[PDB]
RNA sequence: AAACAAUCCAGACCGCCAGCUAAGGCCCCAAAAUCAUAGUUAAGUGGGAAACGAUGUGGGAAGGCAAGUCGGCCUGCGCGGAAGAUGUAACGGGG
RNA sequence: CAUCUCAUCCUGGGGCUGAAGCAGGUCCCAAGGGUAUGGCUGUUCGCCAUUUAAAGAGGUACGCGAGCUGGGUUUAGAACG
RNA sequence: UCUAAGCGGGAAGCCUACCUCAAGAUAAGAUUUCCCUAGGACUUUAUGUCCUCUAAAGAGCCGUUCGAGACUAGGACGUUG
C-alpha cells in the first residue's frame, strides 16, 4: 500500500474506489499498485 | 473467596526428605464463628460475617453484645466479612464454624496483613531516592530531595510527587504462597515464605485471586 | 408604585414528569432549564429560585443527530499530571445516563449557588419507574 | 436501476409474509427472513415479487435495488440450495469433518478444528478436498472465508486453502 | 467584537423603576423570532491552511452513438492533502 | 528529582517487496512499559573500548543554584606570544 | 466493488480485569444491634419559654503501656487484672 497526496490509475485494471471517505485504488493484476490517499 | 482469620505467630524452617530447607511462617487459627449472613434480599450482596478470638464481658458493648447473643456465639475480638457466592454459601448457618480443614496441603493462598510501622521516613528509605556527593565539596545535602519541579511553566508542583512522610502500618497482601502443613489437632496453618506485619497481628487467609 | 419582588417563603414549586423517548437532547435541555429557572412565571425574579420540580424517565432513549453518538466526546481531569479521561456519549449512555442529562443541563444554567440550588430539582432515572409517586407529579408533555 | 423494476420467480412450496417491516421464506431447505428499509413497497402478483422504490428519489432506487436482489437469493436458495468447495494443496494438509466440526491438519504444530454455525453443512469425498452446502448464500460465503482464512494461499508453490474457483498470483524466486 | 489604548456605533452638565433607535443581535447561560417563504450542505463543514488528487452532490450552455448510454467544458456547496509538547483547548460555553 | 509530545530506538499489529527460508528495505497503526558502563577533555558534543532487546528525537526560563557543586567563562596578582 | 442498507475478524494501545484508598459521593448511601417513656406553671401561640426531677446506651479525662508514634491519632489492659 503507498499513502499518498495524488492517487490515481496506473494501468488498465486499476479501479478507483471510496471507502469511508478514503479515495483508494485497488488492481486486480498485481497488488503493487494499490493507494490510498493519506 | 472464603478464608480463615489467624494470627501470625512466627517464623520458622522445615526440612524434606531430600534435604531442601523451607523457610515458613506458622498461622494460629482459633476456629472462627458465623456471626451474620448478608444476602441479596436485605443487603445487596452476598457476605458471611466472622468472629474469632475471645473478649471479656466488661470491654463488650451492649450493642456488641445484643448482636453476638443474636446468633449463638461468644463475643471474640474483632469481626470481619468475606465477600462469597452460593454454591459457596453452601451449608453455612449462624453459629457454624470454620476451621483449618478449609484448605488442604499444596494449595495456593493469597495472605494479607497488616505492615510494621517504620515512621515518618524520607526519600532514601521510601522511594529509593539516590544520595548526593558525600565528599566533593557537597554542603549541607545527602539525602536531601533535590529539584522538585521546573521554573514558571508550570510554576506549581505536581500532584503525586515523591516526598517524605509516613511509611508502614498498611494493608499488604502477598499472593502465591503455598500449604505446607496444616495442623488439625493444633489448629495451625504453615505456609511457605513472609507474610505482612509483626507476630501476633491479625492476618487473613484466602485462596488466591490468580488460579 | 414600585416593581416587587417575590418572596421566597411564598413561592410554590410544583412536580412534572417528563419522558425522554425519542428526543433531541439539546432541545429537550433547554426546555427543563427554563423550567428549572421559572421564567414561565410572571412572579420571575432573577435572585430567587421560584422554579418547578422536574422528573426525567427513559434517560437512555434521549437520542443525538448525525454522528454525534460515536463522535461527541466527553472529558475529565483528574488533576494529576496525565490525568485526562474520554468517553463517548454512546458508552456514556448505556452506563450512566443521568450524567447527560446533568452536563447538558447544568451548562445552561447560572454558576453560582442560586445554580446549585436550581439543578437540585431535576431528578433523572433511566427506567420507566420513579419514587416520588407520593408528590403527585403531572404529565409534562415538553 | 435495472436490477429493481425487475420481479423475482418464486416457485411452488416457497412463502413470503410481512408482519412489519419483516419478509420471511419458508421452502424445503429451512427459513429465512429479510428486514427491509424504510423506503421501498413490495408487491407479488403469485410467483412474482415486486420491489419500488417509495417516493421515488436516488437512494430509494439504490435501496430497492439491493432489497430486490438479496430476496432473490433468499428464494433462490431456500429451494435449490448452494454449495461452495474448497481445495487444500500441499503435502500434508488433509481435512476431514469430525462429525459436525471439521478437523483440518495445515503444516502447524497443533491440529485445527472449526465448529461450524447451525446453517450450512459440510461433507467430505476425499483428504483434499472439502465441501460446503446451506440455503444461506452469505453465511455459506462467511464459513468459506473463515476456513480459508488459516493457511491462505501463497504465491511461490501455490500450497495452502483456496477456492475452486479462484484466481492465485504466482511467481518463482530466482535471485 | 468572550476578555481586547489605536477596529465598528457613538462624543458623558445633573436626576428619573418613562419612550424610540445605532453598531450588533433574537434556543439556554443572557434582553429580544425555537418567525414566515424558497433552496444548498452531511463535512460538526460551519468553528484555522497551498500546489495537487478524486465516478461527492446541486445547477447551466452544448456535442457523439442507437431502454438510453458515453465524456467534455462553465459553475454553488463539500472531501483528502492536515504532526508538538501542563488539560478538552482552532464555536466564550452548553448544545 | 522530574514532567509532557510523537516526527517510534526496542518490544506489539499490518500492506508492498527486485519477499524461497533466516534475515533485510520501505510505508501504515501504535506513546503501555523500557531505553548501558567506562578511557580522553570543563565540556554539551565527539572519538574510541566493551556491552544491550534497544542504547530514540524533542518541549518544559537551551526544566531544575531561596535543592547541591563551581571545573569553563567574565574583577582585583603574575607571566608568554 | 469490504458500504450506501445489513452482518464479521482484528494490537504491548482503550475500558474492565489484579493491588491500595475511598460516602465532606453536602446526592453526606446500607445492614445488625443497643439507649432514652417525670411533674408543674406560662405567653413573642410554637420543634415557645421558666422552675423542680432526671443523667441512659456511650464517649472522653486520668493511669499501666505498645512490634503504634514528631505532637496527635491508633491497639491492649485498669484488681471479677
Ligand atoms: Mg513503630
Ligand atoms: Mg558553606
Ligand atoms: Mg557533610
Ligand atoms: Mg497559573
Ligand atoms: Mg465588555
Ligand atoms: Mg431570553
Ligand atoms: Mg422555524
Ligand atoms: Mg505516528
Ligand atoms: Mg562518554
Ligand atoms: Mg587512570
Ligand atoms: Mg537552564
Ligand atoms: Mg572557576
Ligand atoms: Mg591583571
Ligand atoms: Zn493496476
Amino acid at each position: 500500500m503507498k499513502v499518498q497526496a495524488s492517487v490515481k490509475k496506473i494501468c488498465g485494471s486499476c479501479k478507483v474506489i471510496r471507502r469511508n471517505g478514503v479515495i483508494r485504488v485497488i488492481c486486480s493484476a498485481e497488488p503493487r499498485h494499490k493507494q490510498r490517499q493519506g | 473467596a472464603i478464608g480463615l482469620v489467624g494470627r501470625k505467630c512466627g517464623m520458622t524452617r522445615i526440612f524434606t526428605d531430600a534435604g531442601v530447607s523451607v523457610p515458613v511462617t506458622v498461622i494460629e487459627v482459633d476456629p472462627n464463628r458465623i456471626t451474620q449472613i448478608k444476602t441479596l434480599e436485605t443487603d445487596g450482596y452476598q457476605a458471611v460475617q466472622v468472629t474469632t478470638g475471645e473478649r471479656r464481658e466488661s470491654r463488650v458493648t451492649n450493642a456488641q453484645k445484643g448482636h453476638f447473643a443474636k446468633a449463638g456465639v461468644a463475643a471474640g475480638r474483632l469481626v470481619k466479612e468475606f465477600r462469597v457466592t452460593e454454591a459457596e454459601l453452601e451449608g453455612r448457618e449462624v453459629g457454624g464454624t470454620i476451621g483449618v480443614d478449609l484448605f488442604t496441603v499444596g494449595q495456593i493462598v493469597d495472605v494479607t496483613g497488616q505492615s510494621k510501622g517504620k515512621g515518618f521516613q524520607g526519600g532514601v528509605k521510601r522511594w529509593n531516592f539516590r544520595t548526593q556527593d558525600a565528599t566533593h565539596g557537597n554542603s549541607v545535602s545527602h539525602r536531601v530531595l533535590g529539584s522538585t519541579g521546573q521554573n514558571q511553566t508550570p510554576g506549581r508542583v505536581f500532584k503525586g510527587k515523591k516526598m517524605a512522610g509516613h511509611l508502614g502500618d498498611e494493608r499488604v497482601t502477598v499472593q502465591g504462597l503455598e500449604i505446607v502443613s496444616v495442623d488439625t489437632e493444633r489448629s495451625v496453618l504453615v505456609v511457605k515464605g513472609a507474610i505482612p506485619g509483626a507476630t501476633g497481628g491479625d492476618v487473613i487467609v484466602r485462596p488466591t485471586i490468580k488460579a | 408604585m414600585k416593581t416587587l419582588s417575590a418572596k421566597p417563603a411564598e413561592v410554590q414549586h410544583d412536580w412534572f414528569v417528563v419522558d425522554a423517548t425519542g428526543k433531541t437532547l439539546g432541545r429537550l435541555a433547554t426546555e427543563i432549564a427554563r423550567r428549572l429557572r421559572g421564567k414561565h412565571k410572571t412572579s420571575y425574579t432573577p435572585h430567587v429560585d421560584a422554579g418547578d420540580y422536574i422528573i426525567v424517565i427513559n434517560a437512555e432513549q434521549v437520542q443525538v443527530t448525525g454522528n454525534k453518538a460515536l463522535d461527541k466526546k466527553y472529558y475529565r481531569h483528574t488533576e494529576f499530571p496525565g490525568g485526562l479521561k474520554e468517553t463517548n456519549f454512546e458508552k456514556l449512555v448505556a452506563h450512566k445516563p443521568e450524567e447527560i442529562f446533568e452536563r447538558a443541563v447544568k451548562g445552561m444554567l447560572p454558576k453560582g449557588p442560586l445554580g446549585y440550588a436550581m439543578i437540585k430539582k431535576m431528578k433523572v432515572y433511566a427506567g420507566s419507574e420513579h419514587p416520588h409517586a407520593a408528590q403527585q407529579p403531572q404529565v409534562l408533555d415538553i | 436501476s435495472r436490477v429493481a423494476k425487475a420481479p423475482v420467480t418464486v416457485p411452488n412450496g416457497v412463502t413470503v409474509t410481512q408482519n412489519g417491516r419483516q419478509v420471511e421464506v419458508k421452502g424445503s431447505k429451512g427459513t429465512l427472513s429479510f428486514n427491509l428499509h424504510a423506503l421501498v413497497e413490495l408487491k407479488q402478483e403469485e410467483g412474482k415479487l415486486q420491489l419500488a422504490p417509495a417516493k421515488e428519489s436516488k437512494d430509494a432506487w439504490m435501496q430497492a435495488g439491493t432489497a430486490r436482489a438479496v430476496l432473490n437469493n433468499l428464494v433462490k436458495g431456500v429451494s435449490e440450495g448452494f454449495e461452495r468447495k474448497l481445495q487444500l494443496v500441499g503435502v500434508g494438509y488433509k481435512a476431514a469433518v469430525k462429525g459436525t466440526v471439521v478437523n483440518l491438519n495445515l503444516g502447524y504444530s497443533h491440529p485445527i478444528d472449526y465448529a461450524l454455525p447451525e446453517g450450512v453443512t459440510a461433507e467430505t469425498p476425499t483428504a483434499t478436498e472439502i465441501i460446503l452446502k446451506s440455503a444461506n448464500k452469505q453465511l455459506l460465503g462467511q464459513v468459506a472465508a473463515e476456513i480459508r482464512a488459516y493457511r491462505s494461499p501463497e504465491p511461490y508453490k501455490g500450497k495452502g486453502v483456496r477456492y475452486s474457483d479462484e484466481v492465485i498470483l504466482r511467481k518463482e524466486a530466482k535471485k
